[PDB]
RNA sequence: GCCUGGCGGCCGUAGCGCGGUGGUCCCACCUGACCCCAUGCCGAACUCAGAAGUGAAACGCCGUAGCGCCGAUGGUAGUGUGGGGUCUCCCCAUGCGAGAGUAGGGAACUGCCAGGCA
RNA sequence: ACUUACCAACCCGAUGCAAACUGCGAAUACCGGAGAAUGUUAUCACGGGAGACACACGGCGGGUGCUAACGUCCGUCGUGAAGAGGGAAACAACCCAGACCGCCAGCUAAGGUCCCAAAGUCAUGGUUAAGUGGGAAACGAUGUGGGAAGGCCCAGAC
RNA sequence: UCCUCCUAAAGAGUAACGGAGGAGCACGAAGGUUGGCUAAUCCUGGUCGGACAUCAGGAGGUUAGUGCAAUGGCAUAAGCC
RNA sequence: GCUCAACGGAUAAAAGGUACUCCGGGGAUAACAGGCUGAUACCGCCCAAGAGUUCAUAUCGACGGCGGUGUUUGGCACCU
């Protein structure tokens, strides 16, 4: 009656704190808006958040839910 | 009217403890006041055949350290799990 | 028996039982019957014991079963092959540690506490000890 | 300047491929093998990794 | 609450213009007055304001709040902004329709100059 | 300097609840609606033209810890590495070290601009 | 409409449990940056030739099983495979240790020192008398060494 | 064959005839944008009207909703007009 | 234009019997026997509610608990 599961999907942090990006790369492939996306940062489709600027990426907690954004410092 | 005499513990943390339980000790603390808490290593016997009574938790305590007195109220005990033994005792200062 | 009116999924892993207990203290009742072995409890054992406790202390007193089992253990038949499924829940249990209490009483002499406790834990497959409510 | 030295006391066979990438850092080959390196924190917490099978000496 | 009904209308439109990084135009609509200010991309500095609380605006007006006034305004926040360098703004409405007397701000900060 | 309004920083030591107070200006309620505009009915909301009246509600400010919230020190749990046992579980040396709880803190702090009063 | 040893929602106080619960949350691991020493470039790319795709046990984390199997299925590390030597009597996989060759030379690791059989029938202080050591539990018992208390007691206790 | 959770050891991945569920579409609006709005449930009052159809007020807070599983999201709404 | 759904799709198009059987292989993999394990089985013990006119333990022993053996039914697939 069982014996079943999709394929894993890959989801999660691709670029760290601190870590240098190009314009374009991903950053938070993930499945809805457990990271939002801030300065410099653009969020897709399927809400994977993306270097819009060059730079580094920087974690933040802000807002009155203290959501977790992503930063791009430019760099 | 139960004078506890104690020493200050220059070791903490749990391998210093457990180290202290062995040989028939066990840590404390008298926190409370303003002053800093005091780090305080007390001997097995003597406290659990005075805690036996039912005066241990509710009087004022004499702890001596160091030939000092500070006249403390035990706050709460952590005992062992399955032993009649203890771990720790936290004293408020009174 | 005891087990749980309506779970939500029928069939747990093993997993593992480390560590100490969280009930240590006699909270309800003024005397205990605690856990000093590991093992775990099914609900018969903890029936047979609760028998054991309630006749031997007669229907005067008040007894509080501290663990309750809500663990499936499933089994597979005889002459059944490894594989093929995970077995069928059979029993209940309860994973109990050094420290827990499994039993209070409170309204009667402490020498019947013990008698009770004795006849009681001779029920049971883990060590146990008597302990008091203490204060503090 | 201080140059503590640093000896291999135990054999490198059964151990972590981190602590044999720790003694191939420290310079130590076989056992019984006294190397002396430079006493600066990264040192230290390369003997501080390996320390059961390295003998220190200063 | 109205005023926080108003503050959840404004606040898409704000966060915008804070994630583009525009210098806002932000209007007030009172029952007796208008406000208008116009607040640097980082949000927490003004550059130049005017409203009908100001006795240059308010002796040469019969009521402050209705659409003379905040015509005014308008022009009286064009006219500095453009003194002080201020070229291209964004209007932010803040939570009011663009309709009355924001319109009429608007509008009349769009003839003296000031580029949305 | 005190008060009020706008836009922010910050995101509960900042929020709740109970009590007191404010209207010269500001704000809010308000007055009216044929017009601009609006209601799947209704000027309730939105909008417009105003300012008689009240600070009742709202909002701000000041108190008050009943609660939420923050939170040590110590000990406990866990755990990386090495070793040990009576080895489904633990112990030792050593490095890291909570969660909960306790003492306690606590009814925010602040930047820019604008207006009123002294 | 009048009575009631019965059960009981919600709320409050107290107590536990959870792989598919989380208002908390490590160690570790992983990713990124800088710095020193060390390492026979150990790194990456491209090209020639492969072999291999039956794995095994052992530690740690688990699923399954009966926390059964020298069981089965994973993760990670070690060894075997493909690794001899010394130890565990004998014993792939356990502990120590990695064999280029030679030597009737020394020092050691695990493990040991009465004889087989190399080396203490060593020194000091205890414990057990069961050949325990040198299988095996619930439970039973004036075996015996140690520790802290307590009741009664030479107005005489047991 | 494909999707979701757990196993899965706090990056990714990770097996078993392990534990649980779903898909093989729908939609020309259920897409785009602009403007607006905010749920479940319970209590009280009220014609037929009832435990539960509409109205009004209060408590409550998203326990709701999301075209269809589950997880992660969602108030600036990704929900509703 | 494909439930080519055995979904990386062998063909556009395909079911069975063999004790009349045959060949290459395999202890990679079953039946017997051994081995490991001991759920089960058998044997023993612990608690004692009770039956035994009274009286738990002459004899039985419910609810439960802990072992031993390798005698059953099994599990695994290490030898062949």
């Amino acid at each position: 009656r069982n014996g079943r599961d999709s394929e894993a999907k890959r989801l999660g942090v691709k670029r760290f704190g601190g870590e240098s990006v190009l314009a374009g790369s991903i950053i938070v492939r993930q499945r809805g808006t457990k990271f939002h996306a801030g300065a410099n940062v653009g969020c897709g489709r399927d809400h994977t958040l993306f270097a819009k600027a060059d730079g580094k990426v920087k974690f933040e907690v802000k807002g009155p839910k203290n959501r977790k954004f992503i930063s791009i410092e430019a760099e | 009217m139960f004078t506890i005499n104690a020493e200050v513990r220059k070791e903490q943390g749990k391998g210093a403890s457990r180290r202290l339980r062995a040989a028939n000790k066990f840590p404390a603390i008298i926190y409370g006041g303003k002053e800093a808490p005091l780090a305080i290593e007390l001997d097995h016997d003597k406290v659990m055949n005075m805690q036996a009574k039912a005066e241990f938790y509710s009087e004022v305590l004499t702890i001596v350290v160091d030939g000092k007195e500070i006249k403390v109220k035990a706050q709460d005990v952590q005992r062992h799990p399955y032993k009649p033994k203890l771990q720790h005792i936290d004293f408020v200062r009174a | 028996m005891l087990q749980p009116k309506r779970t939500k999924f029928r069939k747990m892993h093993k997993g593992r039982n480390r560590g100490l207990a969280q009930g240590t203290d006699v909270s309800f009742g003024s005397f205990g019957l605690k856990a000093v072995g590991r093992g775990r409890l099914t609900a018969r054992q903890i029936e047979a014991a609760r028998r054991a406790m309630t006749r031997a202390v007669k229907r005067q007193g008040k007894i509080w079963i501290r663990v309750f089992p809500d663990k499936p253990i499933t089994e597979k038949p005889l002459a059944v092959r490894m594989g093929k499924g995970k077995g069928n829940v059979e029993y209940w249990v309860a994973l109990i540690q050094p420290g827990k209490v499994l039993y209070e009483m409170d309204g009667v002499p402490e020498e019947l506490a013990r008698e009770a406790f004795k006849l009681a834990a001779a029920k049971l497959p883990i060590k146990t000890t008597f302990v008091t409510k203490t204060v503090m | 300047a201080k140059t503590i030295k640093i000896t291999q006391t135990r054999s490198a066979i059964g151990r972590l491929p981190k602590h044999k990438a720790t003694l191939l850092g420290l310079g130590l080959r076989r056992i019984g093998h006294t190397v002396e390196r430079e006493d600066t924190p990264a040192i230290r917490g390369m003997i501080n990794a390996v320390s059961f099978m390295v003998k220190v000496e200063e | 609450d109205k005023k926080s009904a108003r503050i959840r209308r404004a606040t898409r439109a704000r966060r915008k213009l804070q994630e583009l990084g525009a210098t806002r135009l932000v209007v007030h609509r009172t029952p007796r007055h208008i406000y208008a200010q116009v607040i640097a991309p980082n949000g927490s500095e003004v550059l130049v304001a005017a409203s009908t609380v100001e006795k240059a605006i308010a002796e040469q007006l019969k009521y402050t709040g209705n659409k003379d006034a905040a015509a005014a305004v308008g022009k009286a926040v064009a006219e500095r902004a453009l003194e002080k360098g201020i070229k291209d703004v964004s209007f932010d409405r803040s939570g009011f329709q663009y309709h009355g007397r924001v319109q009429a701000l608007a509008d009349a900060a769009r003839e003296a100059g000031l580029q949305f």
